[PDB]
């Protein structure tokens, strides 16, 4: 039904799980969303995460992406990544090779705020701070990115678009009702393919509403309004997942 | 004194169009019986 | 008489047309859109067994050096003296003695154009700029035949906002959009007239006065007086440098043309600037006797409506030209054309191509995408824009399939036929030059960048620079149902 | 391509307009409007309102349809209506007859608070103040009850459903692009068929936000977002009518 995820819905259903904005931020979000968005070509341009700093100035980060095409069995949505420490003014988020990935995965605790740092690493390897930031969202963006299942479909030209005639996801209180947005339409690959206990769901049936959380990374929030049909997702938190899940079960 | 007929202004400043949509407002204008318009 | 460079070039028997009593037009215009910034461009040098047949000195410089005046002239005086002393030898008589000082004469005359060969030959090497790619671009452009050029690049809406539309602190200088790209263009033109010709290329600017600030709101018309004023001072100090800038005799030699472009109509009417760029552009006489010398040439208009374009010609302003966005598949703006055909003032055509989108690739490929990027069109989004406007990227299909077949029905590029099409409307081309190893793409013709392939000529094609037109009624029939 | 227009993004595109309500009245409101919706089996339900009082009690006034078929060429739609004077609790608004229903137009001024106020007007007639509000909002909606065309489509039965293809509305700033709800699908009835200086239209390009302003009832507006097909409307203010349009314009 909706054909963009709305940052005020985002920010008003998720105020329980704790996913939250500043208020300056929060307006100035409003105000400079849409002219980064005109600035590039980019049909959608929305806010992906905040992720915290060890200075104070947290790395507000957003995605956006023209068309959705399907190829190699899969939807391969070419996104586009900003960050800011304002609201204000958004840079570029350069992409990394794998090897700079790799060496990413080795540095934990918070990132500082200044993205002038370098890490070192070990014959000695240098690290920029931005580097590891890209690394840790293209991570989680990859792990966790839920859509409702069936909320899309093919087309002519073998396009991913949204399905206008989208009916709702029956009982919404199970992981069938939601799937990966990589995962094809067509397919019945869905949010109960990967491991049995890295998501959870709450479910409010009076007033329709579902609260998805990811458990592997504990900042990844959903949710999906089922009497207004609209869905959307928020990360909160340092870009770092929780390998000692098993205890935690 | 006499104010510059507004008619003027075509010959003076050279530009080849007037169009004064209220003489109320204007103070140049000239009127041929002497009553105001 | 024909143009002599489109004759010799293309067979052409167009005769050369004049935009002002004093400066001509080529038959189609190069919009430039720098492929870097001008800080990264006005810093690149060119200067870098015993023999090195890559090194640029054997061949950049002998292709770049017998293209100059002093070098053909020094040809020529060598042909006369060698002439002359076939005919003195046969005579041997007392015109011989005449004859014999007329080969003294051109023999000074060949020592005074070999100093200036030996001298520009010196040039060439001590300056980083010239002999570079981009310069190397232009020159070749110009020596194409489109020796005329225009200021601009990505612009409202894909580009900054803050550097359009943005408060400047006050200590910064007068400086606006599209800056450097006139930096740009005054070298080039410098060092081309230095090589060769007076005033071979010309140059016509573009003023974008942001009407929305703080400054031009609360100022008024004294305000907008002193900014033009101001622009026009700094585009004098561009285009010529500090030095050069007035004429020997004292009277400063005026610009080419500046055209005006205006944001809103509702905000700010125009008729300020108007009539303080009219001022600039003629000389107040006193008693007679030339005081204030003109700063401008004439006055163009961009993407005016045609009723704004009405209202400004009942107002006198010397309206010269006028560009708008006419292509073989987008005709907004028609009542433009025909105001400007009864008023006699030049019109120009942006788009024709919609990009580089009607090239021969994108004939069945997906649409191109932001994100991942595409380099053979200028500006995507804006590419994007022209297709919503067409229609769809399913009517561009179809579009470029007929195209393409009038194209091959004739052994033209896909191009071509839409720029044959933009001429024959009366409007003048516009076209998007293209940089590092993708020059004459604007024209379709590929793998031109090297000597190897091309061997000096240009990357058109003569069918479009010429008098008649080549497209059969069958061809005006479906290129008109194309709409 | 909305069903129904959220609560949220109405207060939120119309809070310049003035068009608020008090934070525990919206988290009221949050909360109570299911419930209402549920106790009384109406599929549709929205916050239609808020008028003054001479107290600080205004009266928050939201509308829901169960039924809604053409009739006689008029899309009409089976509506009731509930007030509250706080977001909690909700009482319902009985219709008015035709002879209470043309001596409660020529009573004036801003109701008082309690709903249990008995004017008296000329032999004396008594008419409580419930009858005063529900012709005050009665008028409003027959006046001002606005809608983008094509929005609603006619299926078999006659019934008008919401044009899940709605694609938007070209045109945004034109009011032809807006029509009346009660308005036919099939008749080129909108807003232009009005009189001619009734209706102010602000249409940011940049945002695509549309803003309509009702002059002849100066307290109704009504947004329209295109990025993401979404449609409000709300009324603020006394239910009085500008009765001098001609002076004022």
């Amino acid at each position: 039904v909706q054909l963009e995820p709305n940052i005020t819905l985002v920010l008003k259903h998720l105020a329980s799980c704790g996913a939250v904005v500043s208020a300056e931020q929060q307006a100035a979000l409003d105000h400079s969303i849409p002219i980064k968005r005109i600035e590039a070509g980019l049909r959608s341009l929305t806010l992906w995460g905040r992720l915290t700093t060890l200075n104070g100035k947290d790395y507000l980060v957003a995605e956006g992406y023209n068309v959705a095409s399907s190829k190699e069995g899969a939807a391969v949505y070419e996104t586009k990544y900003f960050y800011s420490q304002d609201g204000a003014r958004w840079s570029d988020l350069q992409p990394v090779d794998s090897e700079t990935a790799t060496r990413c995965a080795r540095i934990k605790g918070m990132l500082s705020g200044d993205p002038a740092k370098n890490y070192e690493l070990e014959l000695v390897f240098q690290i920029p701070e931005l580097a590891v930031l890209r690394c840790r969202v293209d991570a989680i963006a990859t792990a966790t990115s839920v859509i409702p299942t069936d909320s899309t479909i093919l087309n002519a030209a073998s396009q991913v678009v949204p399905n206008r005639l989208f009916a709702g996801a029956a009982y919404p209180e199970k992981l069938e009702s939601y799937q990966h947005r990589f995962s094809l339409p067509g397919s019945g690959v869905t949010l109960s393919q990967d491991l049995r206990g890295t998501w959870a769901v709450q479910y409010d049936a009076f007033k329709g509403v579902a609260q998805v959380r990811s458990l592997l990374f504990p900042g990844y929030f959903f949710y999906y309004a089922a009497n207004e049909l609209t869905w959307g997702s928020l990360y909160v938190g340092d870009g770092l997942r929780n390998n000692d899940l098993i205890f935690m079960l | 004194p006499e104010p510059l007929p507004y008619s003027f202004r075509v010959l003076d400043e050279k530009l080849p169009m007037l169009y004064v949509p209220n003489v109320a407002a204007e103070e140049r204008v000239k009127f041929f019986r002497k009553f105001p318009k | 008489a024909p143009d002599p460079v489109l004759n010799e070039l293309y067979g052409s028997e167009r005769p050369a047309v004049e935009l002002l009593p004093g400066v001509p037009l080529s038959p189609i215009v190069n919009s430039c859109w720098l492929p870097a910034d001008a800080k990264a461009m006005l810093a690149e040098s060119w200067i870098p067994p015993a023999f090195e047949a890559a090194a640029p000195e054997y061949n950049e410089l002998v292709r770049r050096l017998a293209k100059t005046a002093p070098f053909r002239k020094w040809n020529e005086l060598t042909i006369q003296a060698k002439q002359l002393e076939q005919e003195v030898a046969g005579l041997k008589g007392p015109d011989a003695e005449a004859k014999q000082a007329e080969l003294e004469n051109v023999k000074v005359q060949i020592a005074d154009a070999e100093a200036a060969v030996a001298e520009v030959k010196q040039s060439f090497s001590d300056d980083p700029l010239s002999l570079t790619g981009w310069m190397q671009a232009l020159t070749d452009l110009a020596d194409g035949g489109m020796t005329t050029f225009e200021v601009s690049g990505q612009g409202w809406p894909y580009c900054s906002l803050r550097q359009l539309f943005g408060e400047m602190p006050s200590a910064a200088p007068p400086a606006g959009f599209f800056d450097g790209v006139e930096r740009v263009l005054g070298t080039f033109k410098r060092r081309y007239e230095k090589e060769r010709g007076p005033g071979s290329v010309q140059l016509m600017l573009k003023l974008a006065p942001n009407v929305f600030s703080d400054a031009w709101s609360t100022g008024g018309a004294p305000a907008a007086v002193a900014a033009v004023e101001a622009y026009v001072e700094r585009a004098r100090a561009n285009v010529f440098g500090p030095d050069g800038g007035v004429t020997p005799e004292g009277v400063p030699e005026p610009l080419d043309l500046v055209q005006l472009v205006w944001w809103d109509f509702a905000a700010a009417d125009p008729l300020p600037v108007l009539k303080a760029l009219q001022r600039m552009a003629t000389d107040q006489l006193q008693v007679v006797s030339v005081s204030e010398p003109k700063k401008i040439r004439g006055i163009g208009l961009v993407d005016f409506p045609a009723d704004r374009l009405k209202a400004a010609i009942q107002a006198g302003v010397p309206i010269t030209c006028v560009q708008v966005e006419h292509s073989v598949l987008v005709r907004s703006a028609q009542p433009v054309l025909d105001l400007c055909a009864k008023y006699g003032i030049k019109v120009l055509a942006r788009g024709g191509t919609l990009g580089g989108l009607l090239s021969a690739k994108y004939l069945g490929a997906p649409p191109p995408d932001p994100v991942r990027g595409d380099a053979d069109l200028d500006s995507v989004p804006g590419c994007l824009d022209a297709v919503n406007n067409v229609g769809g990227w399913a009517r561009l299909q179809a579009a470029l399939a007929v195209i393409k077949g009038i194209a091959d029905k004739h052994g033209v590029k896909p191009e071509t036929v839409a720029l044959r099409w933009q001429i024959d409307a009366g409007c003048f081309p516009l076209v998007t030059t293209r940089w590092s190893s993708r020059v004459w793409r604007q024209f379709g013709y590929e793998g031109w960048s090297s000597f190897e392939v091309s061997g000096g000529r240009p990357g058109v094609d003569g069918p479009l620079f010429q008098v008649e037109s080549f497209l059969d009624v069958e061809d005006v029939r479906a290129l008109a149902g194309l709409a």
